[PDB]
């Protein structure tokens, strides 16, 4: 069993009040069954689009989730993953500065 | 110079539940998907049939339709003889080299570990593969009809099909999309230090150059991240630089890319 790595990043330069797309890229996991949620202020975002699952040269799986979002000064966004390799869900926050 | 990859992923949870899903890539662009719940292979580009006629495509698809059913039965029958859950992956296709040349491959993984390949005229276990695979590989190699089909697919069909894809998909494979860059920063771990981040997004094709600079001097602290996909078939990359607070001034991020026409992006911190 291999633990998923999670990377969260925006499609375009973030500007408060301006529509953008937030990506959550989940990689390096096995087995392929996985649950990925994107969160706004801790609440599940309903509209999330997922790529087809694929795998790399090393056989580990990857998948891209994305959603429309409008960053503001005070909203937090995160990507939360449940997988058999981990007893608890892993959450990674979007940090525009990182 | 392109690698064509057909990726099959099969999960077998028990004797009553399994699914097989596939995706196909030409370089970094997805050309097909074949979901377990679809009878037919789906095109994910306008040019995903390549230069094959509808008859040739339908012939080819039918063979895959038969394979997907037979594969699933073979595995279920094997597990009954020899347990669950089981993941099987296959990676097959060909790499196109310049001047008509190409090499094909068909590799198989069991529980995420490479165990079997097709090579020349037969299936082989790789060194270190579990010995219980030898007998089922022997049985599979007795099926000469399957052997000859796989030989045709690898030796003939793959490079033929890919030649047609490269021609049919020329405007997509050769598309140029410009990077857009921006700068940000977070605090570092140790005191009086900061991590500067140069973000580069929306570029295609993949090759790109991103460096922190002080005038003409490359900052060798520049730490390039991994290539991360955007959802619109462009790429994202970031490069970070650990800097002493009050040494920020005069730093710039420079970005080179084929789409920019020799005019680098330079952002100043
Ligand atoms: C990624 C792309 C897939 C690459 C793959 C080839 C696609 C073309 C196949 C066309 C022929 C085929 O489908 N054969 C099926 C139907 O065969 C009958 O009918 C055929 C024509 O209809 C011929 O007349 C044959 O002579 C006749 O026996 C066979 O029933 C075949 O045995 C099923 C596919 C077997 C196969 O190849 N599996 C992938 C390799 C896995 C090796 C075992 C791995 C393993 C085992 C246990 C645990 C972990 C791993
Ligand atoms: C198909 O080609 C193979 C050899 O090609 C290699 O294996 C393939 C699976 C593919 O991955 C290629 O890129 C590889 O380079 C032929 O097998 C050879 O046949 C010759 C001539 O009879 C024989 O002397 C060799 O022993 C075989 N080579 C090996 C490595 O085993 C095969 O006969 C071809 N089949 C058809 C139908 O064209
Ligand atoms: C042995 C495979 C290499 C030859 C492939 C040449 C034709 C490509 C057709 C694309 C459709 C992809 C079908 C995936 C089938 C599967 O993996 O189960
Ligand atoms: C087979 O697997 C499926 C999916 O995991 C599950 O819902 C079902 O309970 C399993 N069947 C049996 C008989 O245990
Ligand atoms: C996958 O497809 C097969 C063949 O059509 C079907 O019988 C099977 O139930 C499907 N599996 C799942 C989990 O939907």
């Amino acid at each position: 069993q291999k633990t998923p790595q999670i990377q969260v990043y925006s499609r375009h330069p973030p500007e408060n009040g301006k529509p953008n797309i937030l990506n959550c890229y989940v990689t390096q996991f096995h087995p392929p069954h996985i649950e990925i949620q994107m969160l706004k202020n801790g609440k599940k975002i309903p509209k999330v689009e997922m790529s087809d699952m694929s795998f790399s040269k090393d056989w580990s799986f990857y998948i891209l989730a994305h959603t429309e979002f409008t960053p503001t000064e005070t909203d937090t966004y995160a990507c939360r993953v449940k997988h058999a390799s981990m007893a608890e869900p892993k959450t990674v926050y979007w940090d525009r500065d990182m | 110079n392109y690698t064509f990859r057909c990726l099959q992923m099969s999960s077998f949870a028990n004797r009553s539940w399994s699914r097989t899903d596939s995706v196909v890539w030409l370089g970094d662009l997805q050309t097909h998907r074949w979901s377990n719940d679809s009878a037919t292979i789906s095109f994910t580009k306008p040019w995903s049939q390549g230069k094959l006629s509808n008859q040739q495509w339908e012939k080819l698809q039918h063979m895959f339709q038969v394979y997907r059913v037979s594969f699933t039965r073979d595995i279920q029958e094997l597990v009954k003889m020899m347990d669950y859950p089981i993941e099987i992956q296959l990676s097959a296709g060909c790499e196109m080299y310049p001047g008509n040349a190409s090499e094909s491959f068909l590799h198989v993984a069991f529980q995420g570990k490479y165990v079997v390949r097709f090579w020349g005229t037969s299936w082989q276990t790789v060194p270190g593969a579990p010995s219980w695979l030898d007998l089922p590989i022997k049985v599979l190699n007795a099926d000469q009809g399957t052997s000859a089909t796989v030989q045709m697919l690898l030796n003939d069909t793959c490079p033929l099909f890919v030649r047609g894809l490269l021609e049919a998909g020329k405007s997509d494979l050769e598309k140029q999309e410009k990077p857009v860059a921006w700068l940000s920063s977070v605090p570092s771990s140790a005191h009086g230090h900061r991590q500067l981040v140069c973000h580069v997004s929306g570029f295609y094709p993949k090759p790109v150059w991103v460096m922190w600079m002080r005038g003409d001097q490359e900052q060798q602290g520049t730490h390039r991240g991994d290539f991360l996909p955007n959802a619109d078939e462009t790429w994202y990359l970031q490069a970070t630089l650990d800097v002493e607070a009050g040494e920020e001034a005069g730093l710039a991020c420079r970005v080179k890319h084929s789409s920019l026409g020799g005019q680098d992006i330079i952002l100043y911190w």
